[PDB]
Parts: C-alpha cells; structure tokens; sequence
C-alpha cells in the first residue's frame, strides 16, 4: 500500500 | 436551497475552515534568507502543508469513509496536484506578503515554462472573485473525481460528486444570476487546472536532476 497516507486517513 | 443541500454545504464549510496555514511558514516567507535553495525549502514546506490539509479535508468528505480503501488512496493521489494549485490560488488571492511569496516562487529553480502558467492560472481564478463556498465545493469536486486512474468503483465516486455539483450550480445562480454561465465558467477553470498534472510531472523531473530532497509525505503522494 501507501502506508503513510493510510495512516493519515485513519487518524 | 434544500434543507439537505444546506446541511451538506455546512458540512463542507465546517471541514474547509479547519484548514489553516501555520504561522511558522508565513514567518519564513517574510523573514528567511532569500536564495534559490532557501526559497525551495520554503516551497517544500508549503507543499507538505497543502497535502496535510488536503488529507484532512478529504477524509471528512460525505461518503468518503464508506468508499473502498484502495479507491480512497487513488483519489488522494489522483487529485493532489489539482487540489494543491486550487488551494494555492485561493491563498495567493495574506496581505503583500504575496509579492514576497511570488518572488520566492520565481526564484526557486523553476523554469518560467512552469512559473508562467501558474501565475496566469491564478489570474484566471481571480477574475471570477469566487466565494469561500465556491472554493470549497470546487475543491471537493476535484478530489471526488471519478475519472482518476486506478479506481475500481467509479459509480460510487460519481454518487458523491453529483450532489456537490448541484449545490455549486445553485450557488452560482444565486450569487451570479446576472451571468447565468458562471457555473460553466467554473467548470472551465477545472479544465485549465487539469493541465497542471503534466506541468507538475515535468517540474518534478527538473528538480530531481538537481537532486533536491522531498519530504516523505510528498514522496508518497506523488509516487517519487
Ligand atoms: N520539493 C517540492 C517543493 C515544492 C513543490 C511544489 O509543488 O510547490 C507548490 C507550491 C506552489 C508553487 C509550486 C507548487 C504550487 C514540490 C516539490
């Protein structure tokens, strides 16, 4: 995936 | 001016107005040494900031949470460039301060082939004096575009984009009845905004030859 972006979407 | 449409517009404006430009960036624009290297660091910070606010705004968009996970990323990536230039156009049009920003942009190691249309484009945007409301809806319309690469369910995205068009089209009729083509003129500017997808790929080429450093967030959102 694009893991930094997923992290930022899930906050 | 439906109840449900008024509810949606307040939801979008609630999300749009949380997005602010840190004072530390602003202060750098005004205080920092003026060199090509340092101008470029400042632009890197701004761009990094734009993407964070974009992500924030996007995740709060009605229906966004319920879309397929991969499709979510596809829209974020797919929209980042257009959304950044649209935020950038709003922001530009701060007191002057804007001048100082403009000169940092013109002296950051970018050929006028890309600097030129950027400022041209801002003027195009300025000539419609759009409302806060119109900037916000345009922005969501760009983010929720069902035409981006890699989307698995374009119908799902299309559902979420349509009600925002309807609202936007109505606001145009209310705050610009004297010109009934206002809506069409706004969709006009999205056409011009799409061209920056190509420009930005090019300028990102130039910059990586010089071996300029990007942030992790910029690297990831732009597939660097
Ligand atoms: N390392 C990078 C630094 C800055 C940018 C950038 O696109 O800056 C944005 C701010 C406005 C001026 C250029 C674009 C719009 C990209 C990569």
């Amino acid at each position: 995936e694009n893991l930094l972006l997923r992290y930022l979407l899930d906050k | 001016l439906t109840p449900d449409q008024q509810t949606l517009l307040h939801f979008i404006m609630d999300s749009y107005n949380k997005q602010r430009m840190p004072q530390e960036i602003t202060n750098k624009i005004l205080k920092e040494e003026f060199s090509a290297e340092e101008n470029f660091l400042i632009l890197t910070e701004m761009a990094t900031n734009h993407v964070q606010v974009l992500v924030e705004f996007t995740k709060k968009l009605p229906g966004f949470q319920t879309l397929d996970h991969e499709d979510q990323i596809a829209l974020l990536k797919g929209s980042a460039v257009e959304a950044m230039f649209l935020r950038s156009a709003e922001i530009f049009n701060p007191s002057g301060h804007s001048d100082l920003l403009e000169e940092r942009i013109r002296n950051s190691g970018i050929s006028d082939e890309y600097i030129t249309p950027m400022f041209s484009f801002y003027k195009s945007i300025g000539e419609l004096k759009m409302t806060q409301e119109e900037y916000a809806l345009l922005t969501a319309i760009v983010i929720l575009s069902p035409d981006r690469q890699y989307i698995k369910d374009r119908e799902a995205v299309e559902k979420l984009q349509e009600p925002l068009l309807d609202v936007l089209q109505k606001l145009c009729k209310i705050h610009q009845p004297e010109n009934p083509q206002h809506f069409a003129c706004l969709l006009g500017r999205l056409t011009e905004l799409r061209t920056f997808n190509h420009h930005h790929a090019e300028m990102l080429m130039s910059w990586r030859v010089n071996d300029h450093k990007f942030t992790p967030l910029l690297c990831e959102i732009w597939d660097v």
